[PDB]
RNA sequence: UGGCGGUAGCGU
DNA sequence: GGAAGATCGAAAAAAGCACGCTACCGCCCGCGTGGTGGTG
DNA sequence: CACCACCACGCGGGCGGTAGCGTGCTTTTTTCGATCTTCC
């Protein structure tokens, strides 16, 4: 099986999971503690955003390879904001304060 | 963009902020009309228009809910402890029987006897009414909690209950008052206030994180969150109504309990009663199941996510790849550089538009080979495998495009993978950035990794078939054709060899030309004849032109190849070692093919001498049982006496067989016979070490042995039978024990390995090294283990790698040896090794000054390349996965009256005070004299413990020889030791009241026990037994040196035999006082949580003398009492643990007290953190080494600075670090270094130990703690206090989505930082 | 999960699954059969006098 | 035509700028149409990147000083077109 | 155009 | 010299239980009342 | 054209019942009534 751009999930904006439907492997949280042992910071950020959850870093990607640019822009997952959406539906409040 | 994290419980004008709209209505959708309704649940008018690049708002848009009456959050009361109980100072049970309408609570006391909260039910509340009504306030239900907290003042009761702490005297109290006064603390300096705890106002999540997808059938999903919603909805409008109908009380009561109950199953379903059921008759998933456990949010799509541009697939061995290439499928490698290639087609122009890139690409035109060639040729793929113990489960690889389904892997990398082909599947991530490909040739490539980062050993040797090859290759006959010639060169060799004028095992003697490295760093050559064989000639052709001939003039195992391959990688450097591998794998696989060995039903040759040895085992098996039948033997011994006799049998006759196995091979040279080493396929496997060992060969030949049922007793009658003979019914039954115990421990070993890992990881994510050098003088002092009888790790192997922490004096010159902050490689421990140096001083991470981090000069070694650790390396991680990756092989499944001397060399005694006894003999009146076998060099070659009343063969400082016992004991009772001679006489222990008279069994003796003190009664426990050592003039005679004469007061049950007026020499005995860990990963667990023995060892918080007081109820009561200071000290011991330490003795601090484990936190407090760091190392290395899985300290040390890293007030000081504040130690140092600095005085701290999960989930960021585990406490705590998270750490920046400040991206969270600063 | 003595004749000591579900799956004996209260039974020879 | 990266790193010494000096050297070449100053034998640009730190061409001091260099004579064309 | 649950299997 | 303090043993409650993948099925209100349409 | 049959439907929730249901794990924290102790 392989993939390299296909349909996602409506909730998490992540790829799907299987090889019926059209989905790509699980960088699992053990795949990430291998990285974080490397010196892999970029290719750390460039699986957990700008291919599974940045839309915006996505797209930007994929326009970028098809002019033949190989930067990223890294963005804002969408699953950190699903999380935080989910806190704030609690009695609880939680911010990304900027100062 | 951001800095920080801020979290706090929501005040209901926040809530109302957020939201767009009020949900009035629970219709989510019309299945007919297939618009949602106005005020459902999917409004547009409320979170935005269904649709419009994307319709985000629906993904953003809040929504809220206006309660009719307040209902209670079920986090801030259920979570214990309870937010608001803590608060109201009131027992938890009061306030759920207050916010479910069961009781009534006064808000306002009045002039009325009753105070301001007290609990009346409902006849109480009647009652007064009747009698007061008046003004008093008594409510029900949640408002009247909200009240409550509405009414009470932070400030005053927060000053009020600090005064009355300082005033206190009761322990518990004052651990429940400081965290009351932490509580009211947090809650005042932060901007929420306790009102806010009880929800008004309930938020809504959009509704496109909730959606009803459709099932394609006329029907829709399920959405759990809907159906609470809807149920929380139909609740308040059932409410409002019956408050706009002016209800009777019981009605409304009913109406808000329901609600509330409503509410906090969709908070939290299940957290209080039953859960509510959905359709498919289980709980409904509620807010809080989303984001807790292994499937919520946090762990499942944080964490770790599906990713694009990732592939699948089975390996298969690549023999031709070079050790940077892999073989990858081409519809693979086409899927997943499709944006590659519709960039190089637009580039070169063979195609108009992006779509007509595509429609060239499905098709497969000829070109699009050419392109996809194109892109890969420097592009670097990351292959893993699914289970990712260590750092080496995933590593950049070259692609080469190959015909087929299924990726080829080089096999010298399978074993860093773990793999192996019979069905495993790998995944292929393709970087698609500039940085990322950099970093995949620069770090994560499989020729940058070539040493293990758990302790440095190489991970790439030959395993299978290139150590048989070459075993082959480089062996020698006696008569083999083209003996004797001379050769020019290997070239020569190789022709003769592949023209077959001379065979492969020739004994021939050529001319070979080898260069070596001189002192300015070139090459000389030399060129002699030598006397070798064909094959390693032809073998030598591959070596480079450093290394020597002597490599290859031998059989060249395994270990002699992997000799060889570290050879060439420390003369030559890492791309000729990886030209060398190659061209090994290369030739070892070729004449490996070339050889043609097989395994056939002959090779595994079976003696008869076994069959001899068997029969004789039976008659010997027969004679042990007709003589059990005779009765002169028990079952017990009987069956040892089996088990041995059948053990020596096995060993003969494994013995014979391999004895017949090595030299079978009797062959004639020119003249006469010659018994060479055997040819055997399978002697030829286990000797090379290319697969099998001694014990499978054994069992393949010779008898299968002794086997185990599942209890663990081992069976009389062993397996008899070869596998290559036929197993009966009972032999295969016996066998299958085994078999399913090792099966099922394999199979659930994982589990716990895993959870271990994890717990590690996350206690140790946030270390890596941030500064060069503390400049500490402060380290930890490693010397040589040894435990009675072996020296299991040289002071070479504990040292290598580390840098010095004080000057290394020359023993018995006063020189200095190494410098003070100088890093000891290989030539340093030849220095130190050679110069007999023992204790060597290192700086050490658990020492590190450094906050926040540790510093390079402090950890050592990277321990995978040679320099020294770089700036930022994330070593707790690589600490965490090098000790987790070995947990597979360890176990789970539950399972001396002299001292010998082996060595030759003088013996030393230490921490001991002794006397001379009537022969001469020593005896050590001391209970933890320790003793050293000292060499001629001074190493401390033996160690061993010596227990109370042992006598000493010969004295100290003097030469034994091996084989000779210094010390005997009998550990059946402890003795008691006299120091002075004189008459014996017996004080306050008259028979009949504290202690007995007993008759002997055979001799008839009366001897006085000393009773129990619980036994006696009260008229004998009031006095103690005394044994009075009186001299000549009559009174008893003082200790030499001590003004309190020498009384003995003997302990429960003790035992004399003499009687009183016998006099008695110095040393002799008195009294007798009589005297009575399984499975490696549980105990390794238990050694990272800091998990307390069932049994703790009793030790002396603080030196001085001990005495015996009451007996309380039915336990002992000591008291301690130091010769200079106070006596405040007491403790409260049972019988049934052992006294070590007798009435009158001396200890210590940190003394034994009771024999058993030591827990690690009274380590820690009476001896120090190097003390507990050093017992904690030791254990983890003795686990690990039972396994044979070698791990270097560092780890642990890390792992064990990770636990230790808060700390206890106990001087308050300047700081204003509350008393019994539990606070960072990283804190309390800045605090004390900038209270120095500013002349003040610090506070006094100490530091305690804790578990890796208590110490992970108690970190600073919340964020870190909350995605480990215990989400929802977590949260709790961390909306209560406000805290505000900055993430400087490697779990948040991953969870956030930006660079982790360890690798590339540490020079940018420095940037960052340094920006912030100025 | 264990191989008890008792399952000689009545249940396969090594036809089990290799995984989670280790020794909790088993196989029938090739004579193994069901007493009439559900408890397995095994064939056996009488041997009388040798 | 680039397997092992130890003598590239032993010049950055540190194996941590060694990627990001060659990522921005890349980039450099790559998107800035920046010229290579050793032969590319049918070369990626980073392995062009690697390949020319190898002889101490690029590193982190003379790729500042280099891009300071262009960044002065851009200001320096701006302001005399003004003039 | 998704989720939950159960079952069996594969690689460790 | 009898009730707070300290202990303490038992009962309850909460938290956890490796990763990746493949295939299949079963299910995704309710019910039983009443408004309203058809009807002998 | 008022009576039966079909589909909205409404609030309802644990279901079905003239009551229970539960039944092979380990560790940590709370807590709560019972017991012994000691001094104000
Ligand atoms: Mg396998
Ligand atoms: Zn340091």
């Amino acid at each position: 099986h392989a993939r390299s751009t296909g349909s996602y999930s409506l909730v998490t904006q992540q790829p799907l999971g299987g090889k019926a439907q059209f989905g790509g492997q699980r960088f699992g949280e053990m795949e990430v503690w291998a990285l974080e042992a490397y010196g892999a910071a970029y290719t750390l950020q460039e699986m957990l955003t700008v291919k599974s959850d940045d839309v915006n870093g996505r797209t930007k990607m994929y326009k970028n390879i098809v002019d033949g640019n190989h930067q990223m822009e890294p963005g804002m997952p969408e699953s950190f904001n699903v999380l935080l959406k989910e806190i704030r539906s609690l009695g609880i409040n939680i911010e990304l304060e900027d100062e | 963009e951001f800095d920080a994290i801020k979290i706090a419980l929501a005040s209901p004008d926040m809530i109302r902020s957020w939201s767009f709209g009020e949900v009035k209505k629970p219709e989510t959708i019309n299945y007919r009309t297939f618009k949602p309704e106005r005020d459902g649940l999917f409004c547009a008018r409320i979170f935005g228009p269904v649709k419009d690049t994307q319709t985000k708002v629906r993904r953003e848009r809040m929504g809220h809910i206006e309660l009719a009456s307040p209902t209670a959050h079920i986090w801030f009361l259920k979570s214990l402890p309870s937010r608001i109980g803590l608060l109201l100072d009131m027992p938890l049970r009061d306030i759920e029987r207050v916010l479910y309408f069961e009781s009534y609570v006064v808000i306002e006391g009045g002039m009325t006897n009753l105070e301001r909260q007290q609990i009346l039910t409902e006849e109480q509340y009647l009652d007064a009414l009747e009698e007061f009504g008046d003004e008093f306030d008594a409510k029900m239900g949640a408002e009247a909690i909200q009240a409550l907290l509405k009414s009470m003042d932070l400030e005053q009761e927060c000053e009020q209950l600090r005064e009355e702490l300082n005033e206190t005297n009761s322990e518990t109290k004052r651990k429940k008052l400081t965290k009351r006064i932490k509580l009211l603390e947090a809650f005042v300096q932060s901007g929420n206030k306790p009102e806010w705890m009880i929800l008004t106002v309930l938020p809504v999540l959009p509704p496109d994180l909730r959606p009803l997808v459709p099932l394609d059938g006329g029907r829709f999903a399920t959405s759990d969150l809907n159906d609470l919603y809807r149920r929380v909805i139909n609740r308040n409008n059932r409410l409002k109504r019956l408050l706009d109908l002016a209800a009777p009380d019981i009605i409304v009561r009913n109406e808000k309990r329901m609600l509330q109950e409503a509410v906090d199953a969709l908070l939290d379903n299940g957290r209080r009663g039953r859960a509510i059921t959905g359709s498919n008759k289980r709980p409904l998933k509620s807010l809080a199941d989303m984001i807790k456990g292994k499937q919520g949010r946090f762990r499942q799509n944080l964490l770790g996510k599906r990713v694009d541009y990732s592939g699948r697939s089975v390996i298969t061995v690549g023999p031709y790849l070079r050790l940077h290439q892999c073989g990858l499928p081409k519809k693979m490698a086409l899927e997943l550089f499709k944006p590659f290639i519709y960039g190089k087609l637009e580039l070169r122009g063979l195609a108009t538009t992006i779509k007509a890139a595509k429609k060239m690409v499905e098709r497969e035109e000829a070109v699009v080979w050419d392109i996809l060639d194109e892109v890969i040729r420097e592009h670097p793929v990351l292959l893993n495998r699914a289970p990712t113990l260590h750092r080496l489960g995933i590593q950049a690889f070259e692609p080469v495009l190959i015909e087929g389904k299924a990726i080829q892997l080089h096999p010298l990398v399978c074993a860093a993978y773990n793999a192996d082909f019979d069905g495993d599947q790998m995944a292929v991530h393709v970087p698609l950035t500039l940085e990322a490909q950099l970093e995949a040739r620069a770090l994560m490539m499989s020729t940058n990794n070539i040493l293990s980062p758990a302790n440095g050993e190489p991970i790439i040797v030959p395993s299978q078939d290139v150590v048989l090859g070459l075993y082959y290759m480089t062996r020698d006959c006696v008569n083999a054709k083209g003996e004797g010639m001379v050769l020019t060169g290997p070239k020569e060799a190789e022709r003769l060899y592949r023209s077959g004028l001379a065979s492969l095992h020739a004994r021939v003697k050529v001319r070979i030309t080898e260069y070596e490295k001189d002192a300015n760093g070139e090459l000389v050559a030399k060129t002699s004849l030598k006397d070798t064989t064909v094959g390693r000639a032809i073998l030598w052709m591959i070596v480079p032109k450093g290394l020597p001939y002597s490599i290859v003039n031998q059989a060249l195992g395994k270990k002699a190849i992997s000799k060889m391959l570290n050879t060439c990688y420390r003369i030559l450097g890492l791309k000729p070692t990886v030209i060398f591998a190659d061209q090994i794998m290369y030739t070892g696989f070729a004449y490996a093919a070339r050889s043609g060995a097989s395994v056939g039903i002959d090779d595994m040759v079976i003696p008869e001498k076994k069959h001899e040895i068997i029969s004789e085992a039976e008659a010997e098996v027969a004679e042990i049982q007709e003589q059990f039948q005779s009765g002169l033997v028990t079952a017990g011994e009987r069956y040892n006496k089996v088990i041995d006799i059948w053990a020596a049998a096995n060993d003969r006759v494994s013995k014979a067989m391999m004895d017949n196995l090595q030299t079978e091979t009797v062959i004639n040279r020119d003249g006469q016979e010659e018994k060479q080493v055997s040819f055997n396929s399978i002697y030829m496997m286990a000797d090379s070490g290319a697969r099998g060992s001694a014990a499978q060969i054994r069992q393949l030949a010779g008898m299968r042995g002794l086997m185990a049922k599942p209890d663990g007793s081992i069976i009389e009658t062993p397996i008899t039978a070869n596998f290559r003979e036929g197993l009966n019914v009972l032999q295969y039954f016996i066998s299958t024990h085994g078999a399913r115990k090792g099966l099922a421990d394999t199979a659930l070993k994982t589990a716990n390995s895993g959870y271990l890992t994890r717990r590690l990881v996350d206690v140790a994510q946030d270390l890596v090294v941030t500064e060069d050098d503390c400049g500490t003088h402060e380290g930890i002092m490693m010397t040589p283990v040894i435990e009675g009888g072996d020296v299991k790790e040289p002071l070479r192997d504990r040292v290598l790698g580390r840098v010095t922490a004080e000057d290394v004096l020359k023993p018995g010159t006063a020189d200095i040896l190494v410098p003070r902050n100088t890093l000891l490689h290989e030539q340093w421990c030849d220095l130190l090794e050679e110069n007999s140096v023992d204790a060597v001083k290192v700086r050490s991470v658990v020492s590190c000054d450094t906050d926040f981090g540790v510093c390079a000069h402090c950890y050592g070694r990277d321990l995978a390349r040679g320099h020294i650790i770089n700036k930022g390396e994330a070593i707790g991680v690589i600490a965490a996965q090098s000790i987790g990756e070995p947990g597979t092989q360890l176990t789970m499944r539950t399972f001396e009256s002299s001292i010998q001397v082996k060595n030759k060399g003088s013996i030393k005694l230490s921490n001991v005070k002794s006397v001379v006894n009537s022969s001469g003999k020593l005896v050590i009146t001391s209970r933890n004299t320790e003793l050293k076998l000292i060499d001629e060099f001074g190493r401390t070659k033996e160690s061993y413990k010596v227990p109370y009343g042992a006598v000493l063969a010969k004295g100290d400082g003097e030469q034994v020889a091996g084989g000779e016992t210094v010390a005997n004991w009998d550990p059946h009772t402890m003795p008691v030791i006299t120091e002075v001679s004189g008459f014996v006489r017996f004080t306050d222990m008259i028979d009949g009241q504290t202690i007995t008279r007993q008759t002997d069994e055979l001799t008839g003796l009366s001897s006085l026990v000393v009773l129990d003190s619980a036994e006696r009664t009260a008229g004998g426990k009031d006095l103690r037994p005394a044994l009075k050592i009186v001299d000549a003039q009559g009174n008893d005679v003082l200790i030499p040196g001590t003004d309190m004469p020498a009384q003995y007061f003997l302990p429960g049950k003790a035992i004399v035999q003499l009687e009183d007026g016998v006099q008695i020499s110095s040393g002799d005995t008195l009294a007798r006082i009589p005297q009575e860990i399984t499975g490696g990963l549980p105990r390794v667990a238990d050694l990272f949580e800091a998990r307390r023995p069932k049994e703790p060892a009793i030790l002396a918080e603080i030196s001085g003398i001990v005495s015996f007081g009451k007996e309380t109820k039915g336990k002992r009561r000591l008291v301690i009492t130091p010769v200079d200071g106070s006596d405040p000290y007491e403790e409260m011991i049972p019988k049934w643990r052992q006294l070590n330490v007798f009435e009158g003795e001396r200890v210590e601090r940190g003394d034994v007290i009771s024999d058993g484990p030591e827990a690690p936190h009274d380590i820690l407090r009476l001896r120090g953190v190097h003390a507990v760091t050093r017992y904690i190392v030791n254990e983890v290395q003795d686990v690990y080494r039972l396994q044979g899985v070698k791990i270097n300290d560092k780890h642990i040390e890390v792992i064990v600075r990770q636990m230790l890293r808060k700390a206890t007030i106990v001087n308050a000081g300047s700081s204003d670090f509350l008393e019994g504040e539990q606070v960072e130690y990283s804190r309390v140092k800045i605090a004390n270094r900038e209270l120095e600095a500013n002349g003040k005085v610090g506070a006094t701290y100490s530091r305690d130990l804790l578990g890796i999960t208590k110490a992970s989930l108690a970190t600073e960021s919340f964020i870190s703690a909350a995605s480990f585990q215990e989400t929802t406490r977590v949260l709790t705590e961390a909306a209560v206090a406000g805290k505000r998270d900055e993430l400087r750490g490697l779990k948040e920046n991953v969870i956030v989505g930006r660079l982790i400040p360890a690798g590339t991206g540490y020079a940018y969270h420095q940037d960052r930082m340094r920006r912030r600063a100025a | 999960r264990d191989v008890h003595p008792t399952h000689y004749g009545r249940v396969c000591p090594i036809e089990t699954p290799e995984g989670p579900n280790i020794g909790l799956i088993n196989s029938l004996s090739v004579y193994a059969q069901t007493n009439e209260y559900g408890f397995l039974e095994t064939p056996y020879r009488k041997v009388t006098d040798g | 035509a680039r397997v092992t990266v130890q003598d590239a790193v032993e010049k950055i010494g540190n194996r941590f700028d060694l990627v990001l000096v060659a990522a921005r050297r890349a980039r450099q070449m790559q998107v800035g149409g920046k010229d290579p100053l050793v032969p590319e034998e049918n070369d990626k640009t980073t392995v062009i990147a690697l390949r020319e730190i190898e002889e101490g061409l690029i590193n982190n001091q003379i790729l500042d000083v280099r891009e300071r260099q262009e960044q002065q004579e851009q200001e320096a064309a701006e302001l005399q077109a003004v003039t």
